């Protein structure tokens, strides 16, 4: 999920932009 | 794990901004 | 609207505390 | 929506939880 | 009042920095 | 108080401070 | 311990939301 | 105090609820 | 202006996660 | 300035990229 | 590095707030 | 630069306002 992938390393907006609806 | 809970905080409101009017669900778990 | 847009920050960041592990869901209007 | 109820009055924490999942 | 709540949050953040140590006090109105 | 000061003009760093302890 | 700077912020934030109107004091010693 | 509290584990809104006036 | 005060506390940390490495530049009106 | 521009209409993500450096 | 980024973001945040009507620029590199 | 500054050490609002404008 969200946290273990961008706590574990930074996201970008782009990667961010995955979990939008 | 303070760390993770400090990281989620961060987490919301950057897709806040980048899903804008889109909305977004999040989920930790 | 700039201002919506500001109250929706604060919003997100009082869901993700309020909610802690069931999160939560954001859609504007 | 949560804009419609909590950026027009302050939503108590137990308002909030309406937008949790 | 939303505005209200909205600055308050942001005066809150401001005491933390510039009262370090000291902490501060927060009272709405 | 603090809102009454500084959310209706803005307050400086020293005005914040006496809301320190 | 830069990364308890970074902690008491989200503190102070998460009591905003939590006392509303009642008011707290941060007293960190 | 709140820092040895609740920055050592984390704190749900209950616990911080002790810190309010 | 407490309001433009609060949206540029918005728009600088909007700045900061757009602009990634190569930081940014706020100047106030 | 920015904040004529994205305080008086929300900026996309696009229009905040010209005040990167 | 994660920490980094959460620390940055809180950097941002006190420059605006020390700043002022002086503006800053934010180069983290 | 200002990260490896202030975030290896807190850095006080006196320290931080060397990299204002
Ligand atoms: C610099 C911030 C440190 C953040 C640490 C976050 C830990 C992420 C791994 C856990 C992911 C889901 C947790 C479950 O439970
Ligand atoms: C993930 C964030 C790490 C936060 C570390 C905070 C340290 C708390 C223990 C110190 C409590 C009072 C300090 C004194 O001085
Ligand atoms: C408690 C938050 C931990 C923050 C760690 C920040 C690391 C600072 C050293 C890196 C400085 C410039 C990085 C380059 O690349
Ligand atoms: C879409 O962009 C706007 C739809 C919702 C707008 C809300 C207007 C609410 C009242 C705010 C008034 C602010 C200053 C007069
Ligand atoms: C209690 O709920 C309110 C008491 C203080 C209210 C402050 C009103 C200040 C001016 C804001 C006007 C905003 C838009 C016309
Ligand atoms: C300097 O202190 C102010 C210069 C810019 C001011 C912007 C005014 C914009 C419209 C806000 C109206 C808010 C409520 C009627
Ligand atoms: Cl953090
Ligand atoms: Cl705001
Ligand atoms: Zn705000
Ligand atoms: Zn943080």
């Amino acid at each position: 999920g969200i946290v273990e992938q961008c706590c574990t390393s930074i996201c970008s907006l782009y990667q961010l932009e995955n979990y939008c609806n | 794990f303070v760390n993770q809970h400090l990281c989620g905080s961060h987490l919301v409101e950057a897709l806040y901004l980048v899903c804008g009017e889109r909305g977004f669900f999040y989920t930790p778990k």
